[PDB]
């Protein structure tokens, strides 16, 4: 049997309903980045429509019980959100796909530090429950803001998609487990998956996808299309950013301090074509240097190296010192 | 997106409510 | 006395009921391999229980070992009584 | 989770709204030596209960499951019990399982090894002789509302009169503790009915109390074995409480001792590469992943 | 909390940009014997002899 | 059978001995030990139950008399019967607490599958064994249980034929039915031990005390360090249960669900239908039957509960696709403007408040369903208890729907925050 040309395909999947199958250039499975999909979906859900209005009304509760809750729990243990959002506990513990990716690409430190940070706390927690991390550890935990953590999260997810998840092709499958149990034995994978039935060929064009307009809109200002070239727009943006900073204590600034809007405006102007002398030369130089350093990839200097061991056999496994003229 | 998978999801959500409707009707009938 | 331990221990400096260091501490072993460098800035230890958790009886260790064996024997004896 | 008392169901247990169930257990506290803390059966009480059951009861009721020699170590001795039970007779028709052991072809005096059978050969004979209603078998009777109190209440609760709308048929009597409050048993206990061997005054409450104690003595989970099992539970609970500290020492303090570790991370900047991390590692379930996942 | 992800392009196990503390900061050991933490009952020499006897006769 | 790739661990005696003498256990707490308590109790059931095998003659007309006479003449027989009866209850308690603990930890991931299914199957078998045991009591409760089981079995065949006769001969407890059910009960009870051993071997692959991954590499040795702690925790839980039972179950009680067990089949032909109630562990199933008067729908509800409990890893957990699976949606498609949704990732446990709320609602609903008997004399005639209905609906929804256990908003809001923070800090 051919799944295409089946009765349902012949009747419903027809040009009249625009349900016809269109064959185009061959393309990879998983053609849509998950991170981009989540960004666009988040923009559509929060910054558009009645759903956006509702999710904006509930923002205080979400910040209180999701962001601040997680942050407080992490700080109690001397950890940051990076310790949970960058690599899920499951991925660090047992997941084999993450293990292979880390072994092939990642440096040992990237995961070693993640594990040791939890080891610190848990060595004491198992011995005595209710451990509260002292202030000296808590300070260094709070030093890192959320901007760098989200930078790392986006980098890691994009890398994983582009390298590995972009080089996969799932197939119809039976129970991977070798259990003799009939319940597990007859598990059938391949049906009830939307991807399996939407496209029967790797040539078929992708019918559903975010429009370029939606992507461009999602790439816009997260705080709702404020005019940074006007006084009223700047005031609205400043109040929005201030309330955001208050809501998220350790996202972009420490709770005590306040956000510096002049530097942000200088950054945005330098990024775009707009420029002028209204910005102090010192501010412009500092902004440019910080922008250069932020994206700079750290590199090893090849200095302060320790001696490489060159072991030799012990004395008792070597011939004795004395040696004369044999013959 | 597939028609039958979407229908399967709808019936999964709805069938519990259908059973609740049947239970309520049975209670009304038993009341007399 | 029997209850003097609780009274004496009440005077302790501990963070929220946990005996932890008041500042970062780093320990190095002078007998480490040559290829090891200086200690990494990472604070591996939050607590110094290795030194704190000590009864300074390096001499007379076998007596403490016998005490531990006796406690284990009491526990096993109770369990074996139930099994009997 | 919260239940209602005015409904008539104890603790939310429905099905007993047509009789009194909380008389002496929940809304009242009738003292029974057996169920008291560190309590035990009163030998005199069970003796009197057997005396009553052998002179008024038994002629209608019986315990097919039980036998007289249950009373050997608490209430009666062997010779005394044999003398008491020799006054009854069992036909071979009584035997639930006659087997080849019982080789009698006529009546004979009972022995302490005989099961407690009523004078009737079967349930139907008892129904015929008792107006079509069968005197319930007291064996396993513990499973009635109020437990041991049940026998005591019905034996005593005959003084009340029916309300309007309830009709008591001829041959039936009103007893609020029975199912639907209509019972075919005429009031049996009357003062002076039984002359005790120990001289105890014979009044219907005392006779009911003795009979209830005896009837409870014959049960399996409750009765002659319950008090010793309660003492055993107390002893085992004491043992567990006393073993808890040693469990603590052996498990939790021990784990805390094992966790007293020192860690030290150094800077190893020798030319050696970390090949083992890059090319290494094994997974037990690799056979379950090979050819199935991530490809 | 440390910083950006570093991939296997860094050959050395310890990248140069990490910080190594000087020898001044590392705490020094107390290479002296300290008083034994022992209770009154076990400090009794008779109890110590009993422990030794149990060790070397039954244990 | 080329489709079968083998077995995880060979159960040879020497290999088992070596595996258990070398096994190590990470530091844990009491909550993560219920599984052991589930096994040890079974290890007693095989013993105590065996002692009951030598006592019970499968003839229905002699089981009560034989039990009563063996209580007196024989010693420890009633003690072992009590031990067996209470072991069933303790085993149910331990198994359900273990199930709740493993549900709370989100153990549906692919690396958990072998651990999960291998466990659930055992649980399923356990249920069957329990059923058989009840029938051996030859009380009116056993009669009702057998009748209900036979009716459910016959519902499959639409009432045509007598396909139930080979085991439920006449749908009544007679010599044939009792003998067959007793022997099957013994056989399956002993098979439960092997199933539990297989599950225990499989689960060690990814056994953890808590969801959060402690970076501890050292571990205890199972034989004495972990075994002693497990035995002590079992002792502690037994003490707690005894303390609870002392207050909750005074021996002289006005009413109890056990009174319905008074009637013995054959001796008493009259069944008190007004007061019908099973043991608490099978209470929720009869409550569901009374709540849903429809036979087919009730049978489907029971089957769905058990099987969906079995297939949790497939429905909810991650698979070959690293969270790139396309879940179907009903309403959020309009809001997001997408027909499907990528499966959310940040489904943590300890720091996730939504997961805790949903899980504790589910657990409370289960407890409420097990709380009481609907009393179907007029339960439906009167407006039925809405709490039982709502709890059953939520039990069904929680087991089968990924939005309760893997909500989308958890990651959507986090991504919103990430985008805002990165935009502010570039
Ligand atoms: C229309 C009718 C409908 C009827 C419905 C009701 C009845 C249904 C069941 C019928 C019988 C089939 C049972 C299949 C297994 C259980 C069910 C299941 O899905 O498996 C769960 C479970 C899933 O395992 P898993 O999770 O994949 O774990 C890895 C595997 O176990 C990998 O395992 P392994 O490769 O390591 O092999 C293990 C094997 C090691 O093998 C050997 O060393 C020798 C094997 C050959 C033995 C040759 C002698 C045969 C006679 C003695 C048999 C003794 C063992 C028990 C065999 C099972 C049946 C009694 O055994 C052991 O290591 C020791 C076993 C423990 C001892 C005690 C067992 C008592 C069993 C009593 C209950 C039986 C099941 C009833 C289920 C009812 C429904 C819930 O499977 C088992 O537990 C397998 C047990 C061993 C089976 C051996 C081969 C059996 C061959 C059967 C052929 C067909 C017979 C048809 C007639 C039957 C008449 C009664
Ligand atoms: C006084 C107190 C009384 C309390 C009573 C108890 C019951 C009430 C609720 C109790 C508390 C909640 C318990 C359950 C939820 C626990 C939390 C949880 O899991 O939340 C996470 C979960 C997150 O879902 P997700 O991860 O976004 O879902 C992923 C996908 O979307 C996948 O999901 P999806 O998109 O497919 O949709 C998921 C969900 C819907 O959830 C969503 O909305 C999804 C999105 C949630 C995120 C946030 C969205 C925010 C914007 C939504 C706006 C919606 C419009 C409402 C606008 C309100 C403001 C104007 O839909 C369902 O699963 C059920 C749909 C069933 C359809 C039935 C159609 C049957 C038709 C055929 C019938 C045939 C038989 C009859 C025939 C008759 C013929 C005559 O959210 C929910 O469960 C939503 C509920 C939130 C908490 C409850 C809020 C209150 C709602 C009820 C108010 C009642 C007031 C009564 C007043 C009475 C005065 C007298
Ligand atoms: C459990 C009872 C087992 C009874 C076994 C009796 C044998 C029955 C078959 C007789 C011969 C007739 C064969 C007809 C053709 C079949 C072809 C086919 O489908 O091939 C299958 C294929 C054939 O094997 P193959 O694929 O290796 O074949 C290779 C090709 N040959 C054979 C030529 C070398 O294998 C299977 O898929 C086997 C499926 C077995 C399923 C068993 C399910 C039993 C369920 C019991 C109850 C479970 C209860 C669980 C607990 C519940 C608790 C509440
Ligand atoms: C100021 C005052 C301070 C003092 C406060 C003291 C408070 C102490 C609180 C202690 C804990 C209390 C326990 C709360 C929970 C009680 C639950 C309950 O009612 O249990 C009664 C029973 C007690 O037995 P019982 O037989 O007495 O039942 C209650 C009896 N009546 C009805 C008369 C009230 O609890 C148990 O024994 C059960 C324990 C294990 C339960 C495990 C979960 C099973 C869930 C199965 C779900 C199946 C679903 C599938 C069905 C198919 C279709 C979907
Ligand atoms: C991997 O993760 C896992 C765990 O960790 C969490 C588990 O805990 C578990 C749970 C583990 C279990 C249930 C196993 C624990 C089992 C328990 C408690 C019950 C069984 C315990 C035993 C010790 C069985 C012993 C069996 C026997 C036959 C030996 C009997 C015992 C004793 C002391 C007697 C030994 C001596 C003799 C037999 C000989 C006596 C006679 C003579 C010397 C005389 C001989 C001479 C003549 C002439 C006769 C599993 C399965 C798991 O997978
Ligand atoms: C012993 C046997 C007893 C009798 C068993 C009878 C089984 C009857 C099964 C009836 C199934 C009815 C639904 C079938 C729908 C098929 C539809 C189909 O193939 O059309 C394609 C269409 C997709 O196209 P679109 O995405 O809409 O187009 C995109 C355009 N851009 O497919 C779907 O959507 C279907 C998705 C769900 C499929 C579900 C299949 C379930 C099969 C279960 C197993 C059946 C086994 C039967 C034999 C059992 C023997 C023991
Ligand atoms: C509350 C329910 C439980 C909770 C469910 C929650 C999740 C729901 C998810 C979606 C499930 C969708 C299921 C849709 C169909 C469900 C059908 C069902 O359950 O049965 C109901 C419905 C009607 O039931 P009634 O009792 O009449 O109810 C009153 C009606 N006024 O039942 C049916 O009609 C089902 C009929 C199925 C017949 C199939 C054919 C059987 C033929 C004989 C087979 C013999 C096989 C023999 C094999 C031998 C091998 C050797
Ligand atoms: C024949 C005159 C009897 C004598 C002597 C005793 N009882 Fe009886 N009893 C008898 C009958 C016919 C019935 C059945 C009544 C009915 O409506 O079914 C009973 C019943 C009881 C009961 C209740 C049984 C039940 O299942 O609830 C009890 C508790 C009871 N009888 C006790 C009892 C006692 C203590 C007696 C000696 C004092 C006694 N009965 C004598 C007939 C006869
Ligand atoms: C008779 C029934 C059962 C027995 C005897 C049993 C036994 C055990 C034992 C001894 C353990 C190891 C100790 C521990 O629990 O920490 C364990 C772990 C486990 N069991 Fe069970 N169990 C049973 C039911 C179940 C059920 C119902 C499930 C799931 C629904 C399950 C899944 C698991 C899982 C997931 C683990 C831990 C694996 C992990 O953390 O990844 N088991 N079980
Ligand atoms: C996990 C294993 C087992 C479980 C869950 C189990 C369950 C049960 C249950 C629920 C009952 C009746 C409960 C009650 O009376 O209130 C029972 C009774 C009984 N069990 Fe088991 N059982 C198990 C193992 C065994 C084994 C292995 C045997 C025999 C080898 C056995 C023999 C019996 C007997 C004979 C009875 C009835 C005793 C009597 O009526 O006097 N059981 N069991």
């Amino acid at each position: 049997v051919r799944l295409e040309k089946i009765l349902w395909e012949q009747l419903v999947n027809v040009k009249a309903f625009s349900r016809q199958r269109v064959i185009g250039a061959p393309s990879k499975w998983y053609n849509e980045n998950r991170t981009e999909w989540f960004k666009v979906a988040q923009h559509n859900a929060f910054n558009t429509g009645f759903s956006g209005v509702i999710l904006r009304a509930l923002e205080p509760l979400l910040a209180k019980f999701i962001y601040r809750w997680r942050l407080d729990i992490a700080h109690q243990r001397g950890l940051t959100l990076e310790d949970s959002l960058l690599f899920m506990d499951r991925e660090l513990r047992r997941c084999y796909f993450f293990e292979t990716v880390a072994r092939q690409n990642l440096h040992p430190y990237t995961v070693l530090f993640m594990k040791k940070r939890r080891a610190r706390y848990y060595k004491v927690e198992r011995g005595l429950r209710g451990f509260y991390v002292p202030d000296w550890v808590r300070k260094e935990a709070e030093e890192r803001q959320l901007s760098e953590t989200v930078d790392n999260i986006f980098n890691w997810e994009n890398f994983v998609y582009r390298e590995y998840m972009s080089d996969m092709t799932p197939i119809g499958r039976w129970t991977s487990l070798s259990k003799i149990t009939p319940l597990d034995m007859f598990q059938y994978y391949g049906l009830f998956r939307n991807e399996a039935w939407d496209r029967f060929f790797y040539n078929e064009a992708f019918y559903e996808s975010y429009s370029e307009k939606e992507k461009q809109e999602a790439n816009g200002n997260p705080f709702g299309k404020f005019n940074l070239q006007t006084a009223d727009g700047r005031a609205q943006f400043e109040k929005e950013v201030n309330t955001f900073i208050e809501r998220y204590p350790f996202a972009v600034t420490k709770p005590g301090q306040k956000f510096d809007f002049t530097r942000f405006y200088a950054l945005e102007d330098l990024a775009n074509k707009r420029d002028t002398s209204k910005y102090d030369p010192a501010l412009l130089e500092s902004v440019k240097n910080e922008l250069k350093q932020s994206a700079a990839l750290p590199a090893d200097n090849g200095a302060n190296k320790t001696k490489k061991s060159k072991p030799i056999l012990p004395d008792w496994l070597q011939p004795k010192f004395g040696k004369a003229f044999q013959a | 997106a597939p028609v039958f998978l979407k229908a399967l999801r709808y019936v999964i959500y709805s069938y519990p409510l259908y059973v609740c409707y049947l239970i309520k009707q049975a209670q009304i009938n038993a009341q007399g | 006395g029997v209850l003097s331990e609780y009274n004496q221990r009440l005077s302790k400096k501990l963070h929220k009921g946990h005996l932890v260091e008041d500042k970062p501490t780093f320990f190095v072993t002078s007998s480490r391999p040559g290829n090891f460098g200086d200690h990494i800035d990472f604070k591996v230890n939050i607590d110094n229980w290795f030194d704190e958790n000590r009864v300074h009886n390096e001499h007379e260790t076998d007596i403490r070992r016998t005490q531990i064996y006796t406690l284990n024997a009491i526990y096993y004896g109770g369990l074996l009584s139930f099994a009997r | 989770f919260i239940y209602r008392d005015d409904i008539g169901a104890f603790w939310g247990i429905k099905g007993y709204e047509e009789l009194v169930t909380e008389v002496g257990t929940h809304k009242g506290h009738n003292y029974w030596p057996q169920f008291s803390f560190l309590g035990t059966y009163d030998s005199g009480s069970v003796r009197r209960g057997f005396q009553v059951f052998a002179r008024n009861c038994g002629n209608c009721h019986g315990m097919i499951y039980k036998k007289y020699d249950y009373l050997l170590d608490k209430a009666y001795r062997q010779l005394e019990l044999a003398q008491m039970v020799s006054d009854f007779t069992i036909h071979p028709a009584h035997q639930h399982f006659k087997q080849y052991y019982y080789q009698e072809w006529d009546e004979r005096d009972r022995v302490i090894c005989d099961h407690i059978y009523p004078p009737y050969f079967s349930q139907d004979q008892a129904k015929n002789a008792n107006g079509g209603v069968w005197p319930t078998d007291f064996s396993k009777i513990k499973l009635r509302p109020g437990g041991i109190n049940y026998i005591y209440n019905i034996s005593t609760g005959y003084h009340f009169t029916p309300p309007f709308g309830m009709d008591v048929p001829k041959g039936k009597y009103f007893n609020p503790y029975f199912d639907h409050m209509i019972i075919g048993m005429p009031r049996q206990l009357v003062d002076g009915l039984v002359d005790y061997d120990d001289g105890t005054p014979a009044s219907t409450p005392q006779m009911a109390y003795d009979v209830s104690n005896f009837i409870n003595f014959m049960q399996r989970r409750v009765g002659y074995k319950r008090p010793d099992k309660m003492v055993r539970y107390y002893m085992v609970f004491t043992g567990g409480l006393l073993i808890l500290p040693f469990k603590y020492f052996k498990t939790k303090a021990y784990y805390r001792n094992l966790l007293s570790l020192r860690w030290e991370m150094y800077a190893v900047r020798d030319g050696v590469y970390y090949n083992h991390f890059k090319y290494g590692g094994y997974n037990s379930r690799a056979y379950q992943f090979r050819g199935y996942f991530w490809a | 909390v440390y910083g950006k992800l570093i991939f296997n392009n860094i050959k050395e196990y310890t990248p140069s940009w990490i910080k190594t503390i000087p020898y001044s900061q590392v705490t020094k050991p107390i290479l002296r014997k300290q008083p034994q933490i022992v209770g009154k009952i076990n400090a009794d020499p008779k109890v110590k002899k009993f422990w030794v006897f149990l060790r070397e006769n039954v244990q | 059978m080329e489709w079968n790739k083998g077995t995880y661990m060979s159960t040879s005696i020497k290999k088992i001995v070596q595996y258990f003498s070398v096994m190590t256990v990470s530091f844990h707490d009491i909550n993560s030990l219920f599984g052991f308590f589930t096994f040890l109790t079974i290890a007693s059931q095989l013993v105590s139950g065996t002692m009951l095998a030598f006592s019970l003659v499968p003839e229905p007309m002699l089981i009560p008399m034989v039990r009563e006479e063996e209580d007196v003449e024989d010693l420890y027989t009633d003690d072992f019967f009590w031990l067996h009866e209470r072991g069933v209850d303790m085993l149910f308690i331990f198994s359900y607490f273990h199930l709740f603990r493993k549900i709370y930890l989100n153990n549906f991931e692919y690396e958990q599958e072998a651990a999960w299914k291998s466990g659930v199957f055992t649980f399923l078998l356990f249920q069957v064994v329990v059923f058989l045991g009840l029938v051996l009591c030859c009380t009116h409760l056993s009669d009702i249980t057998l009748a209900i089981a036979a009716n459910l079995y016959d519902t499959f065949f639409a009432g045509k034929g007598k396909f139930y006769w080979w085991i439920f001969t006449s749908k009544e407890l007679n010599t044939d039915t009792i003998i067959r059910l007793a022997y099957l009960h013994y056989v399956l009870a002993f098979f439960l031990a092997y199933l539990g051993l297989i599950h225990g071997v499989d689960m060690h692959y990814d056994w953890k005390n808590e969801s959060s991954m402690d970076g501890l590499e050292t571990e205890m040795i199972w034989f004495d360090e972990a075994l002693s702690n497990e035995l002590g925790a079992m002792i502690e839980i037994i003490l707690i249960v005894m303390i609870v039972c002392f207050f909750m179950y005074p021996e002289p009680e006005a009413l109890s669900y056990e009174f319905f067990m008074w009637g013995d089949i054959g001796f008493i032909n009259d069944v008190r239908f007004l007061s019908v109630a099973p043991h608490w562990y099978f209470r929720p199933f009869m409550a569901w039957l009374t709540v849903c008067p429809f036979h087919k729908i009730g049978l489907f509800g029971l089957i769905y509960y058990f099987f969906i409990l079995f297939y949790q890893p497939v429905i909810h957990g991650t698979n070959e696709q690293n969270n790139y699976t396309k879940r179907n949606v009903a309403f959020v498609s309009f809001f997001i403007n997408r027909s499907d949704i990528m499966t959310p990732k940040y489904h943590s446990v300890e720091d996730n408040l939504l997961h805790q709320i949903t899980f504790w609602l589910f657990l409370c609903s289960a407890l409420y369903v097990t709380s009481y008997l609907p009393y179907g004399r007029f339960y439906n005639r009167i407006n039925g208890n809405y709490g039982t209905l709502w709890s059953f609906m939520y039990i069904f929804f929680y087991l089968g729907n990924s939005f309760l256990r893997r909500p989308l908003i958890t990651e959507l809001y986090l991504f919103n925050a990430f985008v805002k923070s990165k935009f502010l800090k570039k």
